[PDB]
């Protein structure tokens, strides 16, 4: 779940 | 069989559904298929949303939180294998926070040819006891399948026939417990006689032939498969790809000159995820490996003396 | 006062609105496992 947050949110 | 449609590459589909209908003509996705974050979509932009023509994802497929979607029955009707050549930690197929999905409806997929199903968090979802996945995954032990609407006892997950005191539905054994297999209410999870292995059956229930995968439209025939065992070429499933044929993405056969005509795209603008194609070891891949530099003139990898540039 | 799992996602989704959010470490370690701020946060917002 936290593995599944960090690959979709990304910033830029 | 010759696919209708593109091969099309992986994509990454959020926010509003205006993007999702660059899956229109694709037949196969060679890459990854991400469908997430759609927090104002309802039923009524889903009512009229088909992508028949969608047969195969080579690497994974996941869906979480898309409001509005009940089912993926029209959505997906024709999927029938998942790769898994690339996984979402470990997962080939990822419902998660699908806060709206009251089934999966995936009633044409057979195969998920590596990796595990990861389906938590949907409130709503049922038709999940109904589907045995022993005939879909060999690693079912690897599934995390929780905290759905499942859990309880409030699904009544009713299956073609019922109604009719019928079991038009197969039945099968997991783990001590006879049941009918099932999709949705008027779809049927397709089973397969043991003969048949992991190679499918047409609709009579006749055996694929070896080199198939999941379905085919003509029994023990290499040119009639749905998808392929191993690789494809050509309208036709091969072991292995034959020269003068490399092998690429673990599932098709291509010619040198597309492999050439890949690299050469890569020429200017080295954004939108492009690499210069190279050969070794009979592949087509997108770099040489460590300790080797790509001979220009018939993009051949070699080793290099000394350091590599 | 850290954000993780659903309530990080409907902060994400009250920040950003109707923007959506943004593609092409992360979020778990500068929110989650760390506390940001809003000014954080808002950097996943699609433009
Ligand atoms: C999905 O496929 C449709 C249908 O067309 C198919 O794909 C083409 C690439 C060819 O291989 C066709 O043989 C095949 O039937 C695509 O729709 C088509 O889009 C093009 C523009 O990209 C349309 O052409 C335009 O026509 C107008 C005049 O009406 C001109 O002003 C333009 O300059 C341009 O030529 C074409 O009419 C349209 N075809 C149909 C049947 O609707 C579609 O783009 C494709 N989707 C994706 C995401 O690739
Ligand atoms: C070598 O292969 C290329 C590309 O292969 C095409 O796509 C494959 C997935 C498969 O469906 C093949 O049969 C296809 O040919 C060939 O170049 C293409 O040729 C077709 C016509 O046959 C044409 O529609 C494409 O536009 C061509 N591509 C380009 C960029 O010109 C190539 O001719 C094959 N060469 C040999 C000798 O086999
Ligand atoms: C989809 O989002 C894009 C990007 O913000 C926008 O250009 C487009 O108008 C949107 N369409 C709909 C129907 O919301
Ligand atoms: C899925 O397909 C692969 C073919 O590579 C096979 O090894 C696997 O056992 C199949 N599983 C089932 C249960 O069909
Ligand atoms: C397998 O593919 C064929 C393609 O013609 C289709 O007609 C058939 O119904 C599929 N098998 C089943 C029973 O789903
Ligand atoms: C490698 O590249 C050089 C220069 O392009 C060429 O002379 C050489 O013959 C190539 N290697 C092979 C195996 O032909």
């Amino acid at each position: 779940e936290n593995f599944l947050h960090n690959s979709i949110f990304v910033p830029r | 069989h010759l696919y209708p449609g593109e091969v099309c590459p992986g994509m990454d589909i959020r926010n509003n559904l205006t993007r999702l209908h660059e899956l229109e003509n694709c037949s196969v996705i060679e890459g990854h298929l991400q469908i997430l974050l759609m927090f104002k979509t309802r039923p009524e932009d889903f009512r009229d949303l088909s992508f028949p023509k969608l047969i195969m994802i080579t690497d994974y497929l996941l869906l979480f939180r898309v409001y509005g979607l009940e089912s993926l029955k029209d959505l997906f009707p024709n999927l029938t294998v998942i790769r898994g050549s690339r996984l979402f930690f470990n997962y080939a197929l990822v419902i998660f926070e699908m806060v709206h999905l009251k089934e999966l409806g995936l009633y044409n997929l057979m195969n998920i040819t590596r990796g595990s199903v990861r389906i938590e968090k949907n409130n709503e979802l049922c038709y999940l006891a109904t589907i045995d996945w022993s005939r879909i995954l060999d690693s079912v032990e690897d599934n995390h399948i929780v905290l759905n609407k499942d859990d309880n006892e409030e699904c009544g997950d009713i299956c073609p026939g019922t109604a009719k005191g019928k079991t038009n539905c197969p039945a099968t054994v997991i783990n001590g417990q006879f049941v009918e297999r099932c999709w949705t209410h008027s779809h049927c999870q397709k089973v397969c006689p043991t003969i048949c292995k992991s190679h499918g059956c047409t609709a009579e229930g006749l055996c694929c032939h070896s080199e198939c995968l999941g379905n085919c439209s003509q029994p023990d025939d290499p040119t009639k498969c749905v998808a392929c065992r191993n690789f494809y070429l050509d309208g036709r499933c091969v072991e292995t790809c034959p020269p003068p044929y490399y092998h690429f993405q673990d599932w098709r056969c291509v010619n040198f000159s597309f492999c050439q005509d890949l690299h050469h795209k890569c020429k200017n603008s080295r954004r939108q995820g492009c690499h210069q194609y190279v050969i070794h070891n009979n592949k087509c891949i997108p770099e040489c490996p460590s300790g080797y530099t790509m001979n220009s003139s018939n993009l051949l990898c070699t080793p290099c003396l000394g350091p590599c540039p | 006062e850290t954000l993780c799992g659903a309530e990080l996602v409907d902060a994400l989704q009250f920040v950003c609105g109707d923007r959506g959010f943004y593609f092409n470490t992360g979020i778990v370690d500068e929110c989650c496992f760390r506390s940001c701020d809003l000014r954080r946060l808002e950097m996943y917002c699609a433009p």
